[PDB]
Formats: structure tokens, C-alpha cells, sequence
């Protein structure tokens, strides 16, 4: 088993990076309990928690699309490999990628799902409320047959 | 702390302090008043101090050339 592009030119000078996974406009995965809440409603004071922040939150990472954008803006080349919905927000995220000159040939476009929207069934167990995912979002549901092997080659 | 204060807040917090304590503070210094024959006596019961709202609104007071003012009553 092998894959051939039929091209022999040396690609291009800043070598490509492929960023695999999910795209969100901005989204912090790393969350933990912090000691100091500011006021629960006044967002005008949460600056105090971006200048004296939790230590896990001192330099948050985010979606790999953030890394793709930053890498391209730092002068490299990035391809984002992932899936988005056919809805307006998936278009907005692909447009964000394209305007940032992130290469989106591996970005698939599910037509029957709603980008960020995950279906979950709320359940009660041990008297606690719980959720279970009934349908995964597009960005969670890229198949191994939807990989762009030209990107993974480059 | 986190943000540029409201510029009028220095006035606002001053005036509210005047309402929140300066009325009690100054009315508390009102003495008992005694007549010349030492038989009749008058005092304000400062605990009953009551500012009723201005019966005339600002945009009417400015038009009629009046003072926009609350009325202090005491028993």
C-alpha cells in the first residue's frame, strides 16, 4: 500500500505543517479549579485574572487551528486537517482559516451536521445530573477515509 | 480597581456619604431647647429623619427656575 502524488518538484521553501483535529473560534480546553473568583457577573474585573492568572492558565493553549494560524503568521505554512459543518459557522471557520492563509485541503465539509453543535442526552444517575453524547460534532467525527494524503505527504 | 472610575463618581460617592451619614451626624448635634422659665422643652427626634423625594422633576425645576430638592422631615 502506497500513495503517489505524481509530482516531483520540491514542494515549497517553508515546509508544511499539518494541524489535525478541531477548529473553534476560540476555546480553552485546559480548565481546572481556581482559588480566586472575581465577581460572578461583572466581566469588567476578569482582567485581574488575566494578569494574575491561575498557573495552569498562565499560557493557555487552544484548538490546533490557533496553532495553524499562528504558525502561518510567524511565516511558516500550515494545513489544517479536520471537519466542519455545511452550516454558516463552518463556512465562517473555513473563511477564518483561508483569510489567515491556512491551507484547507484536508478540511472536509459534513453536510448533515451543525459544526460546533454536539447532541447530548441529559441523564440523572446517583441523583446527579449527567450528560452522554448522542451525536458527536463534525470536528469530532472526521473519518480515516477523509484524510488528505497529499497534505500528510507534504 | 479593574477599570477607569466613573469621572463623576467622586461627586456621587461624596453626595451619597452626605445622605448616608451627614444627615444623622448633623441632626444628632441638634440640642434640646429650653425656655427662659425652665418649664418647656423642645427636641428633634433625629431617628425619624425622612427625605421625601422632590415633588418637581429636574427638567421642570430648570424650566421654572427652581431648586431641585428633597424635603427633610423630622418628628
Amino acid at each position: 500500500v502506497d500513495y503517489d502524488d505524481g509530482i516531483d518538484f520540491p514542494y515549497d521553501d517553508p515546509p508544511l505543517v499539518c494541524c489535525f483535529g478541531a477548529v473553534q473560534k476560540e476555546f480553552v480546553p485546559v480548565v481546572r479549579v481556581h482559588d480566586n473568583p472575581m465577581h460572578p457577573d461583572i466581566y469588567s474585573q476578569w482582567k485581574m485574572l488575566q494578569w494574575d492568572p491561575p498557573e495552569f492558565g498562565r499560557a493557555p493553549g487552544g484548538p490546533p487551528s490557533n496553532v495553524a494560524i499562528s504558525h502561518v503568521r510567524l511565516g511558516g505554512r500550515a494545513a489544517f486537517m479536520g471537519k466542519v459543518g455545511g452550516d454558516d459557522y463552518g463556512e465562517e471557520l473555513v473563511l477564518m482559516m483561508n483569510k489567515e492563509r491556512v491551507q484547507t485541503r484536508g478540511v472536509k465539509f459534513d453536510e448533515g451536521a451543525s459544526t460546533a453543535c454536539t447532541r447530548v442526552k441529559i441523564k440523572f444517575e446517583d441523583g446527579k445530573m449527567k450528560a452522554e453524547t448522542v451525536k458527536e460534532p463534525p470536528e469530532d467525527s472526521l473519518l480515516a477515509s477523509e484524510l488528505n494524503l497529499a497534505v500528510l505527504k507534504e | 480597581t479593574s477599570t477607569i472610575p466613573g469621572f463623576n463618581q467622586i461627586q456621587f460617592e461624596g453626595f451619597y456619604r452626605f445622605i448616608d451619614q451627614g444627615l444623622i451626624e448633623e441632626l444628632s448635634k441638634f440640642p434640646k431647647i429650653e425656655d427662659i422659665d425652665h418649664e418647656i422643652e423642645f427636641q428633634l427626634f433625629v431617628e425619624t429623619y425622612q427625605l421625601v423625594e422632590p415633588l418637581i422633576k429636574e427638567r421642570d425645576a430648570v424650566y421654572e427656575s427652581l431648586t431641585y430638592s428633597s424635603e427633610l422631615y423630622v418628628s
